[PDB]
């Protein structure tokens, strides 16, 4: 009672870190995988999703 | 005054043993930067590493 | 004037400014596509942790995701009989063009 | 067999811009766009500021 | 007529070679459409006025 929200996101603890995924923001998303050449890729690029 | 759209292999086909995927790879696709080789590469030692 | 933003990139501060302030005085309606983003869906009793200034949704750069907040307030008891009247008026600017 | 040709990289025209402002309606301080955008577009901004 | 002269001959005996440099390869999407539209895939790191 008084759960303001139920949601269905990915399995955080399946698709974990070692796979490279980071799923705090509700979507999938993974550094480095598509990138710039030449370049850093920018921070929180819509890419990685 | 037309409609594009997706058109499955299957609808087209009737042999099933030659048809591995869906709609659903090109709609990946579609999310997809343009990517050059280099960072079709990239990617490649990435999801390998 | 609904006025639709496909891309900021040039667009100068001046105008970006400018802009914002049609939206508050002559209440321009701007969607802005060009835009990514994620949504928390907040709960009113976890508030607002993050904040954007208007500046920052002009300026910030395509191609990188904004994590924008948006409140669920359906949860939120109704007011005490005796609390005192707001006299002023609670806005907003930010919306999703989809659910 | 012969010391034909100097190898170089980013080569230097014959021709270049010059520009010279009014520093009346000049702004000194350094224009820029998105870090991507201004990696292009960057210089050609600020010589035609 | 000298300073011609010599740039006659800087440019006769321009035996230079160009090799490619640093060069980016940006991400299509963080570029305005305006850009994208002139950049083909990568550019020199060295992008000179235009």
């Amino acid at each position: 009672y008084g759960a303001a929200v139920v949601n269905i996101d990915l399995n955080r603890d399946f698709f974990d870190t070692a796979t490279g995924i980071d799923l705090t923001k509700g979507i999938p998303l993974v550094q480095d995988l598509l990138v710039p050449i030449g370049v850093t890729a920018g921070a929180e690029q819509s890419a990685e999703y | 005054r037309y409609h594009e759209s997706v058109l499955e292999i299957a609808d087209i086909f009737d042999q099933a043993d030659f048809i591995q995927t869906s709609d659903a790879v090109r709609q990946l696709r579609a999310l997809m930067p343009t990517l050059s080789t280099s960072q079709i590469r990239h990617a490649i030692e990435r999801i390998a590493q | 004037v609904h006025m639709t933003i496909n891309e900021r990139a040039g667009m100068s501060k001046l105008v970006a400014d400018n802009i914002i302030a049609s939206v508050i005085k002559s209440n321009w309606v701007v969607d802005i596509l060009d835009i990514e983003y994620t949504a928390e869906v907040m709960t009113p009793s976890e508030g607002y942790t993050q904040h954007v200034d208007a500046e920052s949704i002009m300026t910030a750069p395509k191609g990188k995701l904004f994590h924008l907040q948006f409140m669920d307030g359906l949860l939120r008891p109704e007011p005490s009989a005796f609390d005192p009247p707001a006299s002023g008026e609670d806005m907003r600017l930010i919306y999703p063009l989809q659910p | 067999l012969s010391d034909d040709f100097k190898q170089i990289s980013d080569p230097k025209g014959y021709l270049t811009y010059s520009v010279k402002y009014e520093d009346q309606f000049t702004k000194k301080d350094k224009l820029r766009a998105s870090e991507a955008d201004d990696r292009i577009v960057g210089p050609t901004v600020n010589l035609f500021k | 007529v000298s300073g011609l002269l010599m740039v006659l001959f800087k440019v006769m005996t321009d035996n230079r070679l160009v090799i490619v440099g640093e060069t980016t390869t940006p991400m299509s999407n963080t570029l305005s459409t305006v850009v994208n539209n002139v950049l083909r895939t990568t550019y020199h790191n060295n992008v000179g006025v235009n």
